[PDB]
């Protein structure tokens, strides 16, 4: 089927850097391409069309080169208001429109390892029948980070969910929570609960753990 | 001619 | 204001029907092709439907054809999206968007703020709030983390404050996650000086307006 793919999925840059996003799109109607910009919690807006020729309110530091199935958007001298997610978009003769998956441009800063914390479930929750075990990765950069849950050193899968904050307005870090959910009965079968973390700021994995009941 | 997407003139 | 305004979103049950409206102001609505584009929570933009300036030639992405109808009333400068049977995968913010008449690539140059459609069988329910207790390994003269787990509520949103808003430095309230049960959960955490544990009191103030639920949960080091 029609595919529109962008690379990379994410990139970091300093205010003033030069950025280039790639769009690979099934051949469309016109061999032009459109780019949109969207900031968190906000509606998308049209950034630039490679079909346009008038000047428009475009601040011009944006360039959309390419034709066919291969396109790029470049931001020369990135500015603070440019940190956002960018979508390319093609149109087709069916007719149809198709958006790429997006590219998030975030703020580059010095690498910072997460501060890791593990929280056992409360006795209150256990009586209700469920154990939530929570692992917090606090104030780290870059975004990429892996949490591995281990239960009596057995690696878990399929029983956790993660959430991540938006990049912090003051220090440009992220924070992340991972929540392991077990029934009361499954929770009580094991002793050692551990969250193991890898991140660019860590040269070997960090583990935080507790023993059930202690 | 006509644009297939919006019906407007090309 | 040159704008589009979507309405009609809300919680709907799978299998039911829904009608979204989009009110245009400030331009000649009947000269423009119009589109609906949606965005599922945490996902990218997905185009779903388009229509010619004159209300003919409505067309769709494959996964919604036969379920969605896009239509327009040019005398009232309004665009519509009818969904005749909702699926869980239809949960998204729905944007209406205007097509540029002069560019041959279909180009969406004006967007509304969107309307959220939440397809779910869940009933309104206030959260249970549980402590994330500061660790007993918390080191004197260092930093400790503590928080509240705000679990099993519907629909969004909840708000969380700490100590009635007196504590804001170091607070991270995470985005909610949708659980396999169809209920939401989130955690709010804060880092504090370990010396304040034995001395200062920490309470998370949780408000869930849709259920008129308010909970103030004390978070203490555990026994």
């Amino acid at each position: 089927d029609i595919q529109v793919t962008q690379s990379p999925s994410s990139l970091s840059a300093f205010v003033g850097d030069r950025v280039t996003i790639t769009c690979r799109a099934s051949q469309g109607l016109t061999s032009f391409i459109n780019w949109y910009q969207q900031k968190p919690g906000r509606a998308p807006k049209l950034l630039i069309s490679s079909a346009s020729s008038l000047q428009r309110g475009v601040p011009s530091r944006f360039t959309a080169s390419g034709s066919g199935t291969h396109f790029t958007l470049t931001i020369s001298s990135l500015q603070p208001e440019d940190f956002a997610t960018y979508y390319c978009q093609q149109s087709y003769g069916t007719p149809a429109l198709a958006f790429g998956g997006g590219t998030k441009v975030d703020i580059k800063r010095t690498v910072a390892a997460p501060s890791v914390f593990i929280f056992p479930p409360s006795d209150e929750q256990l009586k209700s029948g469920t154990a939530s075990v929570v692992c917090l990765l606090n104030n780290f950069y870059p975004r990429e980070a892996k949490v591995q849950w281990k239960v009596d050193n057995a690696l878990q899968s399929g029983n956790s969910q993660e959430s991540v904050t938006e990049q912090d307005s003051k220090d440009s870090t992220y924070s992340l929570s991972s929540t392991l959910t077990l029934s009361k009965a499954d929770y009580e079968k094991h002793k050692v609960y551990a969250c193991e973390v890898t991140h660019q700021g860590l040269s070997s994995p960090v583990t935080k753990s507790f023993n059930r009941g202690e | 001619s006509t644009k297939p997407s919006d019906g407007n003139s090309t | 204001q040159v704008q589009l305004v979507e309405s009609g979103g809300g919680v709907a049950q799978p299998g039911r029907s829904l009608r979204l409206s989009c009110a245009a102001s400030g331009f000649s609505f009947s000269r423009h092709g119009m589109h609906w584009v949606r965005q599922a929570p945490g996902k990218g933009l997905e185009w779903v439907a388009g229509i010619w300036f004159d209300g003919t030639n409505d067309y769709y992405t494959d996964s919604v054809k036969g379920r969605f109808t896009i239509s327009r009333d040019n005398s009232r400068s309004t665009l519509y999206l009818d969904i005749n049977s909702l699926r869980a995968e239809d949960t998204a913010v729905y944007y209406c968007a205007r097509e540029d008449p002069h560019l041959l690539i279909a180009t969406l140059d004006l967007w509304g703020l969107g309307t959220l459609v939440t397809v779910s069988s869940a009933s309104t329910k206030g959260p249970s709030v549980f402590p994330l207790a500061p660790s007993s390994k918390s080191t004197s003269g260092g930093t400790a983390a503590l928080g509240c787990l705000v679990k099993d509520y519907f629909p969004e949103p909840v708000t969380v404050s700490w100590n009635s808003g007196a504590l804001t430095s170091g607070v991270h309230t995470f985005p909610a996650v949708l659980q396999s049960s169809g209920l939401y959960s989130l955690s709010s955490v804060v880092t504090v000086p370990s010396s304040s544990l034995g001395t200062q009191t920490y309470i998370c103030n949780v408000n869930h307006k849709p259920s008129n639920t308010k909970v103030d949960k004390r978070v203490e080091p555990k026994s």
